[PDB]
């Protein structure tokens, strides 16, 4: 009888309609308490994670220098990312600012307010990650046999690193470590066989150093500083034995920087390369 | 082994086990007997062990699918654990599944342990009563006590306690069902009939009743010996009935298993298309049947019923199948018996007519002799048929206190006329001492009288004095003369009319009356020596001499009158079915409420308004007096009729066989109805009605078997209880089973918004399976403690047709508004968790692929920050988490509104049942454990939670709350309207 199911049916559709309109309301004012500069918690992200450019997928790096289909996909995937670091796009001069080529402290563009609208941001140049950037060699040295991977920090808003103390070194000492605005980061072999069969390794970073300067900190959040450049490394491993599974682990050493046995991607990263023959 | 003294005669008998036929074997050989020989009890036949019983427990209900789960996640973690490490979770899962099975099974298990403890342990005190005769007395023992060789006297209603060989036998008709199926009167000879030990009349063989009439045995077999013994058949114990109740519960669980099972395969078939392992796919799986069945239904059902068969037996009653209360709840007629239930069944003689004049009495406390002269020849004569044609004996060995109270075993009418020709005469055993007896007809509802042959030792020696009294209706019209004045004249008008002014005296008070007359046989047709025959008609029944009537008083009990306005307050029809006279039985109505107050029948309307009885319509009339014989002489259709247009019924003048017609027709009117009985009469009305009950003092043996209910009490607002009991047994498993599928909806949504919108799993197997154990379990036997409602009794019987355990409006409202509201709160905490972790509710739209791709370690958030694949995995586990809280919150609202169906949680109480408080401290317990402990070492995925996270969906719950608290209170505000009519489960 439609007399009584038009009545049904209106009751259904009053009850639905005010059930939506309270988990609308109740989202809503969940939303309010959610800032759009400044995200409420980072517990998930503070330590920020350690990855590398070519996006390989079983954590594994296999190609044939001789069939240029092997590394056809990692180098467009390097040239694909590395798009956004070429001087063309960086020609502006309104968003884009040109800070020192030496390392230098962190800077603060202020708290994060509405107020004086989108930031400025350092610009990146390609020709800084020497060997492997690309605009000397195409391709990178994949066709020659010395894979270049690019290491970045993951991008954590508001977040300041801080280098190890002089005091305290557990990295690699060097004379030329100059860690108050240089954030160390080194790729050691994963174990006993790889570390004795890794070969020569050769880091690009700003001026020579190795590691992410610290003048490109903190992050603001992609509304006051979209088009941001994070720092790059680059890495090139040179002379490797063929045919052998090589394992490479990359750390970066910091303060602020931390490691869990649970994410193998947090602050420190694992490769696996063996180019055949 | 077949060795008995059928075929020996009767003279053996004193010599082989050396005991008299009258007076007995005396109290020293008793006591010698008794330390000899042993008690008269059967052995009791080992059914289970314990063991089976507990392991059936753990087999029984769904925990086979429990024990299925837990083998397969098991046979999973091998099959992971072979390859590589894996992960240590499938193992703790199914630890975890095996440890909440074996819980639930040992709860129950105990649980209806100690129901068929109290069943049995209350069933046992009820004592077997034999009438052995020791020394030329009469006492009383239990059955236990009985010996062999002993002498027994079984009348009917009393089942025979052991196998007696007959030596007297009256036309006594036993029933041999119990040893050879048939149901039908078996008549009694004393004489040796067959050389087949079953098939001879002169003996009985135990576990057998006496349909009618008197019987004499001599015990022959005791315990193990008798046929009944002999035989492995079970004479009592588990017999076979099937409740309706456990039908509509294996109904319910059959569909939503079936509903469970298409589930479980159309998720497992999207998951396997949406690229899972197939052993993870299999766990969910096992999930989603595990949450979708209502696990701990029967566990609710067993301590439903193991508190209901406690709180009658508060009540002092006693019950044979747990389930009589789901069948006594639904009774919407209620057929009782005047005598002996609504009544005191004690009686005092208070008024007498003779000589056309009502003679008055002290009804206690006399302390002198009677006020009318005992010197008139009429009120000698009545006196004298008093004495004649009584059976009853006064106890030996009692004569010492008052007279009221000396107990007889005999009819109480006739105990009462003792009584009184004690009180009023000498010694009625001297008179029947001079007045030899060669036979007498034991009284029986067919004949309604009692017929006595005397030989009479008056200088008048006629020598055969027919004696007889019963219905007052029948003698008279069995009577053509009345002495008056001593001197026997023709009946006349004017006698008749004094008659009846005086019945009609009489029965206005609500006072039984008897008639009692006797006649001279003539010399010339019998002479001396003369062989009387029962079939052979001899004797005329007819022209015999109508004295007079005697009343008697019949008060009834203190608290029937309030529970006849209790069973008419919810809807119950009361019958009276009583075989005394409609007079009194229609005042006797009027005074206890079984006919209302300015409620009429036929006769009354003719009288005020002094018209044709014929000439008034039937309709005016709301209550109807039915004679005897107009039931007797009456179509089926024409009884339908009759119950179905009549509000208040009493039934006159009734025999056994009327009162299965009434039974019958009451159930063709798809009625339930409870027949209360407590002679041998009722036994066919107790066997055919649906509930069966029987007094437990007044009652007979056969009464006893034959009900299914007894009252120890022998109050009639023990009924009322029964009803009320069972009224609540079905509220509190409708309650349970709407509260169990409240919970459905939210665990089967947040997959289906998983795939649909591309969310990331907002809830895992494991966060459902604990939903499921720790939700769903306990409150739900909780529910089962719930108490009785203030509208319980004032609501209508419900049919059995249609109304029904699990009707769609509850699977409706279950689902669609508790269910949402529940998934909708949890969302919400969901969306709260993600956005204030960093990832705003439109930006998890679609994110599913790229959030589960483990070679994504840099996910970009709302903020513009890069997530590595172990920090959102650990994201999701604390959604998961806070989605478990807010469901486990929204679920104590839900058990909150689910302990009423009409009343506010004011009028109930909210610390009324402290199981609640129980289960809901547990369900605090168990997720405090769930997300401080394995969450600070994330395992099941579960993590620690925030205190904010907590109290998120606390405003949902509250909403649920008084949404279900509005609804509540519009349909009580508005009855009968749209909104009660659809809002109501
Ligand atoms: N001991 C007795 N002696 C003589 N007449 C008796 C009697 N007991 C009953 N009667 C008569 O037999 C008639 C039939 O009544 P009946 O005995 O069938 O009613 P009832 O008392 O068995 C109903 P219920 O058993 O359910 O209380 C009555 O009218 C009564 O006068
Ligand atoms: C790296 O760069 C140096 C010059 O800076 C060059 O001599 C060398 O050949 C390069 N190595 C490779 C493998 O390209
Ligand atoms: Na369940
Ligand atoms: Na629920
Ligand atoms: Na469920």
């Amino acid at each position: 009888t439609g007399g009584s199911w038009f009545k049904i049916l209106l009751f259904y559709v009053i009850f639905y309609g005010c059930l939506a309109g309270i988990f609308i309301g109740t989202i809503q004012v969940m939303l309010l308490t959610i800032s759009e500069l400044k995200p409420t918690y980072q517990d998930r992200v503070a330590p920020p994670g350690l990855t590398q450019i070519p996006q390989i997928q079983k954590t594994e790096i296999s190609f044939r220098p001789n069939d240029p289909k092997s590394y056809e996909a990692y180098v467009l995937n390097i040239i694909r990312f590395l798009e956004k670091y070429k001087d063309s796009a960086q020609k502006d001069d309104m968003i884009f600012e040109d800070c020192g080529s030496m390392p230098s402290e962190p800077k603060e563009r202020g708290e994060f307010n509405h107020e004086r609208g989108e930031r400025k941001v350092c610009r990146f140049k390609l020709d800084w990650l020497g060997n492997c950037s690309g605009l000397n060699d195409e391709s990178y040295g994949y066709k020659e046999g010395k894979p270049c991977i690019i290491i970045k920090l993951n991008r954590v808003l508001g977040f300041k690193p801080k280098p190890p103390k002089n005091e305290s070194l557990e990295t690699y000492p060097l004379t030329m470590k100059y860690n108050p605005n240089v954030l160390p980061v080194q790729c050691t072999g994963k174990r006993d066989e790889d570390k004795d069969k890794v070969g020569n390794i050769e880091y690009f970073g700003m001026g020579g150093f190795y590691g992410f300067p610290l003048q490109y900190y903190p992050y603001y959040g992609k509304l006051l500083q979209p088009k941001y450049l994070q720092p790059l490394l680059a890495v090139q491993f040179t002379n490797l034995t063929l045919d052998t599974e090589i394992r490479i682990e990359c750390k970066a050493y910091g303060e602020n920087i931390g490691y869990s046995e649970k994410d193998r991607f947090q602050g420190r990263f694992d490769v696996k390369i063996e180019v055949k023959s | 082994m077949d060795l008995d003294d059928h075929r020996l005669s009767n003279t053996e008998l004193e010599q082989k086990y050396g005991t008299n036929i009258i007076q007995g074997l005396s109290s020293v050989r008793a006591t010698e007997l008794l330390a000899r020989d042993g008690p008269n009890t059967l052995t009791p036949p080992k059914q289970t062990p314990e063991i089976i019983k507990f392991l059936k427990q753990m087999v029984g209900g769904f925990s086979i699918l429990l024990w299925i789960g837990a083998a397969l996640c098991w046979i999973a973690f091998v099959i992971q654990y072979v390859n590589n490490s894996a992960s240590l979770d499938n193992v703790y899962l199914g630890a975890i599944l095996v440890l909440v099975v074996i819980l639930t099974g040992i709860f129950a298990y105990y649980q209806e342990a100690k129901s068929t403890n109290i069943m049995a342990s209350f069933s046992k005190m009820i004592p077997q009563q034999a009438l052995v005769i020791r020394d030329a007395e009469k006492k009383v023992i239990s059955a236990e006590q009985l010996v062999v060789g002993d002498v027994v006297e079984i009348k009917g209603g009393d089942q025979i306690p052991a196998d007696i060989r007959l030596v007297f036998s009256q036309g006594c008709k036993v029933d041999n069902s119990s040893l050879t199926g048939e149901s039908e009167p078996q008549a009694r000879s004393t004489e040796f009939t067959h050389e087949n030990p079953l098939e001879t009349k002169n003996i009985g063989f135990y576990s057998t009743t006496c349909l009618e009439g008197t019987a004499t045995g001599i015990v022959i077999n005791t315990g193990d010996r008798t046929i009944i013994g002999r035989i492995a058949s079970l004479a009592s114990g588990v017999g076979s009935e099937k409740t309706p109740i456990a039908i509509e519960i294996e109904h319910f669980v059959h569909i939503v298993a079936g509903v469970a099972v298409s589930i479980d395969i159309i998720f497992f078939i999207t998951a396997v298309c949406m690229k899972y392992y197939v052993l993870d796919a299999i766990i969910f799986l096992i999930s989603i049947i595990v949450a979708n069945v209502p696990e701990g239904l029967l566990a609710t059902v067993t301590v439903t019923l193991s508190l209901t068969a406690k709180r009658m037996a508060k009540k002092n009653c006693l019950v044979k199948n747990l389930e009589a209360v789901e069948t006594l709840g639904s009774t919407s007629i209620i057929c009782s018996d005047k005598t002996g239930t609504l009544t005191q069944n004690r009686m005092t003689v208070a008024h007498l007519w003779f000589d056309n004049q009502i003679f008055v009495a002290d009804t206690s406390e006399n302390q002198t002799k009677q006020a009318f002269d005992q010197s008139s020849g009429t009120w000698a004569s009545l006196s004298k048929i008093i004495t004649l044609c009584n059976r009853a004996e006064f106890r030996p060995g009692q004569e010492s206190v008052p007279i009221m109270k000396r107990t007889v075993v005999g009819d109480a009418s006739e105990t009462a006329l003792l009584k009184f020709s004690e009180v009023i005469l000498g010694d009625v055993m001297g008179i029947r001492k001079r007045n030899h007896k060669v036979a007498e007809i034991p009284f029986n509802s067919t004949n309604k009288f009692q017929l006595s042959i005397h030989e009479t030792e008056d200088p008048n020696n006629k020598r055969f004095l027919v004696v007889m009294k019963g219905a007052p209706e029948r003698i008279l019209e069995k009577c053509s003369t009345i002495m008056i004045n001593g001197q026997e004249q023709p009946l006349d008008k004017s006698s008749a009319d004094s008659f009846h002014t005086a019945y009609m005296e009489l029965g206005g008070l609500g006072e039984r009356v008897l008639g009692f007359c006797h006649l001279y046989l003539p010399a010339e047709q019998f002479p001396q020596s003369y062989i009387f025959d029962v079939d052979s008609v001899n004797f005329p029944t007819s022209n015999f001499c109508f004295v007079g009537l005697l009343s008697m008083i019949d008060p009834p009990r203190s608290t029937v009158p309030d529970a006849v306005s209790k069973c008419r307050s919810a809807g119950i029809k009361v019958i009276m079915v009583t075989g005394d006279h409609p007079i009194t039985a229609k005042a006797i109505a009027k005074s206890v409420g079984i006919i209302s107050a300015n409620n009429e029948t036929v006769e009354d309307i003719a009288k005020r308004r002094n018209i044709a009885v014929e000439q008034v319509n039937k309709r005016e009339a709301k209550a109807a007096v039915v004679t005897g014989m107009e039931l007797k002489d009456m179509t089926p259709e024409q009884l339908d009729e009759l119950l179905t247009n009549y509000q208040e019924i009493v039934f006159a003048r009734t025999s056994p066989q009327q009162k299965l017609i009434i039974v019958e027709g009451c159930q063709r009117q798809d009625a339930i109805v409870a027949v209360t009985g407590d002679g041998v009469n009722d036994s066919p009305a107790l066997k055919k009605a649906d509930i069966g009950i029987a007094m437990g003092i007044a009652g007979s043996d056969a009464a006893k078997n034959a009900a299914d209910m007894v009252l120890l009490d022998d109050n009639f607002a023990s009924i009322v209880t029964g009803v009320e009991e069972g009224r609540l047994i079905f509220d509190n498993l409708k309650k349970t089973i709407a509260y169990t599928l409240t919970s459905n909806i939210p665990e089967l949504c947040p997959f289906l918004i998983y795939i649909v919108a591309g969310l990331p799993l907002p809830i895992g197997t494991i966060t459902i399976l604990f939903i499921d154990l720790g939700t769903d379990i306990i409150p739900s036997i909780a529910l089962a403690y719930e108490k009785a409602e203030s509208d319980i009794m004032n609501r209508k019987p419900r049919h059995k047709k249609k109304d029904r355990l699990v009707n769609t409006q509850l699977a409706i409202y279950s689902y669609l508004h508790i269910g949402l509201m529940q998934a909708l709160g949890g969302f919400l905490v969901y969306f709260t968790v993600y956005a204030q972790q960093g990832f705003w509710p439109t930006s998890l739209i679609n994110l599913r692929v790229a959030w589960e791709t483990d070679d994504i370690n840099d996910l970009e958030d709302s903020y513009g920050q890069e997530w590595t694949r172990y920090q959102r995995k650990y994201l999701e586990w604390t959604g998961s988490t806070a989605f478990f809280v807010a469901i486990m919150i929204q679920q104590w609202a839900d058990l909150i509104i689910c302990k009423t169906r009409r009343n506010s949680i004011f009028q109930q109480g909210l610390f009324r049942n402290k199981v609640i408080w129980v289960g809901i401290a547990s369900q605090v317990i168990v997720a405090l454990i769930l997300s401080y402990g394995l969450g600070s070492v994330p395992a099941l995925s579960f993590t620690m939670l925030r205190v904010q996270y907590w109290f998120v969906a606390v405003p949902h719950a509250i909403l649920i709350w008084v949404y279900d608290e509005m609804r509540k209170l519009f349909i009580r505000l508005y009855p009968g309207s749209w909104w009660d009519k659809n809002m109501y489960y």
